[PDB]
């Protein structure tokens, strides 16, 4: 599984949780070095153990090609779509041989439904300019 | 390689000889590196052995680029420009041959302008290319100025925002053909004008035109009941 | 008496590509 979040502070909370429940996990905030990104990626591919990967949509994901993921979770959504669409497809790609499932986590009546409504309104505008 | 990639490669070769810049705007996962690494093998006329290609990209992609050349087309040697200032300098100085292709972070190309500009990068790849979607960016203001012949954009999803951001990508592809972002409103029927502008220099897919045997996503909107401590703080806000 | 730079030139020339290639293989992982 991949987990995406938009606050490095929330990736710290998610790390403290995945440490605590003894999951095995690995993280790539925008503070990680290029050599570290290449290490974490090549260790999430090729290996049977690491259960979960922690990412940001605007740094951790960019063209990073995690074909070893079976599933994707959004702990956050951006005010623009496309970043989420890329974030899914950084797992959902021709190098897989598998079923794909994607999850978004949202709180009713809060503020995240405005983000989803702007994301839907934008996604509808964004379809017609392509097809 | 595969048929849609090979069509994209003859399309690329046609635009390359015609002197036309363009977008390989195929869906994410259909394979824009594999659909463009073959340029060095297909454009075989030694131009690409006498002078360099270069790749402009976001830092995380410096993973696969320096790997993929070595397994898809190892005929062409590669020298990335990332890591410490002194270490990248010790790689770079001797470009003043092994330099068939060079791979780069946007946040390095936006700084080291002179030291890229002094070398004649013949043909350009620019990658995860939504990064150039604003003309207010110091990236866009700088990246217009490198004297390459052909510019190729690898948009993981093209375009898809407000009209100034359409203009910002388009006016990087063509420095001519377009007058202003204010007038470009006129360049239902305006969608057909955008399509007839884009058709000769952007490719398209939808994954089902390639992926006969790979799954569609199941996508779950999972709602959550926020807790007591959340309601207390949310109500206080 | 005049070719004497060559035995200095070669020692630097072999260093250039070696150190650039060494750094370009810190880029392995
Ligand atoms: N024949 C192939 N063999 C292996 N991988 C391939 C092949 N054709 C395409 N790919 C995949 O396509 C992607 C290369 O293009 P890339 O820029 O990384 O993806 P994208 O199209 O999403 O922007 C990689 O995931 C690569 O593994």
């Amino acid at each position: 599984v991949l987990i995406y979040s938009q606050m490095t502070r929330m990736i710290d909370l998610l790390e403290e949780y995945m440490v605590y429940r003894k999951h095995t996990y690995m993280r790539l905030d925008g503070s990680s070095k290029i050599s570290e990104r290449r290490d974490m990626v090549a260790d999430f591919q090729n290996r049977n153990d690491i259960f979960v990967f922690l990412l940001s949509t605007r740094a951790g994901g960019l063209g990073i090609n995690l074909t070893a993921a079976d599933t994707v979770i959004f702990y956050d959504s951006d005010w623009n779509p496309t970043v989420d669409q890329q974030a899914m497809d950084r797992a959902h790609r021709l190098g897989q041989t598998k079923q794909v499932t994607v999850y978004r986590l949202i709180c009713k009546g809060t503020i995240e439904e405005r983000i989803l409504q702007r994301a839907k309104e934008k996604s509808e505008i964004q379809r017609m300019v392509i097809s | 390689l595969k048929g849609y990639q090979l069509k994209g490669m003859n399309w690329l070769a046609n635009l390359y000889e015609q002197g036309i810049n363009g977008i390989l705007a195929d869906e994410m996962g259909l394979g824009k590196t594999v659909q463009s690494i073959a340029l060095l093998a297909h454009l075989a006329e030694r131009e690409n052995i006498w002078g360099p290609f270069l790749i402009i990209s976001p830092a995380s992609t410096l993973n696969n680029w320096h790997q993929e050349f070595t397994r898809f087309v190892p005929k062409f040697k590669v020298l990335p420009y990332w890591g410490n200032p002194h270490d990248r300098k010790v790689i770079r100085r001797f470009w003043s041959a092994p330099f068939h292709v060079v791979i780069t972070s946007y946040q390095l190309v936006v700084q080291d302008v002179k030291y890229f500009q002094r070398v004649k990068w013949q043909y350009m790849v620019l990658d995860e290319a939504q990064a150039l979607k604003s003309s207010s960016s110091v990236r866009w203001k700088i990246l217009l100025q490198f004297q390459c012949r052909n510019r190729l954009l690898l948009t993981g999803t093209p375009i898809q925002n407000t009209m100034a951001e359409l203009w910002a990508l388009l006016h990087f592809i063509m420095p001519t053909l377009f007058d202003s972002h204010e007038e470009f409103n006129e360049w239902e029927n305006q969608l057909s004008r955008l399509h007839m502008i884009l058709k000769p220099f952007m490719l398209r897919r939808i994954k089902k035109d390639v992926e006969n045997e790979l799954s569609d996503k199941i996508e779950i909107l999972m709602y959550c009941q926020l807790t007591s401590r959340q309601k207390l703080l949310y109500q206080a806000l | 008496l005049t070719e004497e730079m060559l035995l200095k030139r070669e020692e630097r020339a072999r260093k250039r590509r070696l150190q650039a290639a060494r750094r370009a293989e810190e880029h392995k992982n």
